[PDB]
Parts: structure tokens; sequence; C-alpha cells
């Protein structure tokens, strides 16, 4: 029944704005407070923001006090995080909850730097064909130098499943570069294809890379 | 505003095991210490409030205790779908503050690596770009060690390595590493060699090509 859904998350500009917003669903607003939340890239939980269910008594931590503002609109049923004057240290996903939380929403991110939207360059690394032995080959794809997050990898359009393994992005000084692999039975070797496959949501770019066990 | 401090960072243990997860909180908090569970591409979840108050539905086997600074969070016998993240928060002052976590991980056979070593693409080096992948695949325990040697050289300078959390199905871990060179850079040199030391074995596994095959 309870239902927390956050909206208005992206990439802004350090020193930009963004409005978060949080749609309630299956209680009685009101009569709850609600507190903003985010999670960091390493993990960790901040408090960002508490409301009351009145809307009069609000609380903030000192690193958002000023720059942060939050808000709730008792009729639609909304709680909103205003923010302001962001900085790096403010990339996080920000979650929602019910007064300590016992309902958390799904999380929204905001992303603040100063990296332009590019896509990725996507490289096969098909093995040294020769480098190999069993009926066991694995396939690779290199996807460099794109900004911001996420990517999807699908090998074959999702139908190689069973093998693959996708390796977290490392950001080399404001881009991403990530890899994926996969391994098939030397059956297919160049005997069919394989094709990586990946898609750079922010920057509407589909691209296909047929490896298949070729090159030199 | 005040320290709440998880220990132990990481644990491994077998399901069926019990594990005590503690949060010691640098000034006493009474009993306003709440936990929380995450698991892997989900939000927080409250399995516990005032130090001791498991929440409805919560299946008995979790139970917390503690009072003034220390705060542990029991599981009798670990079930599979118990395996994640766990964290205390503190409600008894502004800020509201939390602890770095814990992370409960599945304990299983050892298993070497299985590693594959990759010259650089044709289209990368057309660009001016070389960089030489190693998969060191489905391993466990977690901590390998990787080293590159370049026409029998140790190489540091230039790798990025990239480990996966422990796979869903087989609680394996896989690692990527990954040497970035100039085009040119790649070009003085032909061995490329990948080894990885992990603790199923006395010696090294290792990956070599030369500029060679085509």
């Amino acid at each position: 029944e309870v239902q927390l859904v956050q909206s208005g998350g992206g990439l802004v500009n350090p020193g930009r704005s963004l409005k978060l917003s949080c749609a309630a669903s299956g209680f009685t607003f009101s009569s709850y407070g609600m507190s903003w939340v985010r999670q960091t890239p390493e993990k960790r939980l901040e408090w960002v923001a508490a409301i009351s269910g009145g809307g009069t008594y609000i609380h903030y931590p000192d690193s958002v006090k000023g720059r942060f503002t939050i808000s709730r609109d008792n009729a639609k049923n909304n709680l909103y995080l205003q923010m302001s004057s962001l900085r790096s240290e403010d990339t996080a996903l920000y979650y929602c909850t019910r007064h300590a939380m016992d309902h958390w929403g799904q999380g929204t991110s905001v992303t603040v730097s100063a990296a332009k939207t590019t896509p990725p360059s996507v490289y096969p690394l098909a093995p040294g064909s020769a480098a190999q032995t069993n009926s066991m080959v694995t396939l690779g794809c290199l996807v460099k130098g794109y900004f911001p997050e996420p990517v999807t990898v699908t090998w074959n359009s999702g139908s190689l499943s069973s093998g693959v393994h996708t390796f977290p992005a490392v950001l080399q000084s404001d881009l991403y570069t990530l890899s994926s692999s996969v391994t098939v039975p030397s059956s297919p070797r160049p005997s069919e294809t394989v094709t990586c496959n990946v898609a750079h949501p922010a920057s509407s770019t589909k691209v296909d890379k047929k490896i298949v066990p070729r090159d030199c | 505003d005040e320290l709440l401090t998880q220990s132990p960072a990481t644990l491994s243990v077998t399901p069926g095991d019990s594990v005590s997860l503690s949060c010691r909180a640098s000034q006493s908090i009474s009993n306003n210490l709440h936990w929380y569970q995450q698991k892997s591409h989900e939000s927080p979840r409250l399995l516990i409030k005032y130090a001791s108050q498991s929440i409805s539905g919560i299946p008995s086997r979790f139970s917390g205790s503690g009072s003034g600074t220390d705060f542990t969070l029991s599981i009798n016998s670990v079930e599979t779908e118990d395996f994640g993240m766990y964290f205390c928060q503190q409600s008894n002052s502004w800020p509201l503050t939390f602890g770095g976590g814990s992370k409960l991980e599945i304990k299983r056979a050892d298993a070497a690596p299985t590693v594959s070593i990759f010259p650089p693409s044709s289209e990368q080096l057309t660009s001016g770009g070389a960089s030489v992948v190693c998969f060191l695949n489905n391993f466990y325990p977690k901590d390998i060690n990787v080293k590159w040697k370049i026409d029998g050289s140790e190489r540091q300078n230039g790798v990025l390595n990239s480990w996966t959390d422990q796979d869903s199905k087989d609680s394996t871990y896989s690692m990527s590493s990954t040497l970035t060179l100039t085009k040119d850079e790649y070009e003085r040199h032909n061995s490329y060699t990948c080894e990885a030391t992990h603790k199923t074995s006395t010696s090294p596994i290792v990956k070599s090509f030369n500029r060679n095959e085509c």
C-alpha cells in the first residue's frame, strides 16, 4: 500500500538548482513527518531534511542549511526538495521515507558535474584466437569514454545471459570506462555471431559491436 | 551529530551460521537506535526500532539489543535471503546519523580464477589508443592479486581494476584489469603478461600474448 515515488533527479552543473518531488500513496499523508535521505556512490546514507506532518517544524543538517528547502503539499500529497547552490558532494541517490523511516521510496539520482554528456566508444575484444583452448571461449566488449551513467550492455540482444559479467564503471577523469565479458563454447568461435550491444540512455546512442571469435 | 561505528565492515558466513553486527554510538543514545536491511538494487527497510522492537512481519531469527552506546543485531541461523547490507541509525539528536554499514557475504567453496587476456582491438588502435584487458573470472575468496609485466618487467602505472559484487547465482567474484596505453607505447614492445596469484594456488595463474599469431 504505502508508495513513495521520487522524481526530478538528473545532471546539473556545480552551482545549479533542482527540484525533487515525492508522491505519497496509500496513507494519510498529513499525519506523517517525512524526510529526504541520500545514499552517496560509496553507499553511505546521509539524512538531508525532515518535515512534520503539518509542515511547521523543519530540521536540516549544517551541510545543507540555506541551500536546500524541504516543503510538502498536504492536498496533493507531495513532498518537495528544492536544492540550490549545488556542489559535487551532493551527488547521490535521494530517497524519501515516512517517520526512523519505516518506508523508503525508490530513489532519484542526482549527479552534479561539469562533464558533458558523451557517448561510448565500443570495442570488441576477440581472443588472440590461438590463446584459447576449449569449448569455452571468452569474448568481450570495452565501453570507453562516456558520460554519465548508466550504460546498458547486452550480449546478443539479451539472449546470452549465461556467462556474462558486467564490471562496474570506473571514472577516469570525467569519462567512465566499462567492460563486459561473455563465455560461449568454441561453437561459436567464428561458428556464429556474438554481438555486444550497448545503449547510452543519456545520449540516445544504441551501438551494436559484432565480435565473433574473429580477428588478426 | 554523533558517530555510529559499525563492525565488522564485511562478514562472510555460511547459511545456518549465527552472526552479531555491532553498532557503537560515540555518545549515549538511550534506546534511540534503529536497524535497516538493504539488499542489492533495493531500498533500505526497517528491521528493528528502538534497540529491540522487531517490526511486525520480521522473522524471529532477527533480534536487537543494546543501550547507551553499544547495540548488536543478531541473526540466528542466517538464511540466504539475508545476505546484504545492514545499517544503524540514531534518532537521539539532530541531525539524524547513520553507520557506514556492514556487508554480509555468503562464504562458499574456494575457487580459482579463469583468466582471459585480450590485445587491443584494431578499431581502438586506429583511434591511437591501446587497452590491454585481462578478465580474472569466477573466483573465491575475493582477495586476488594482479600484476602486469611488459617484456618481463612489472607495470603498475596505468592499471584500472574493477570488481563485481558477489555473483547472484554462484557466490564467486569477477575482476577486470585494464592496462591503458598510448598506441605508440604499445608498439614499443612485444610481450604482455597478466599474472594472478590466488589462494587456490601456490604459483601464479598466467596468460600471455606477443605481437605474434595473426
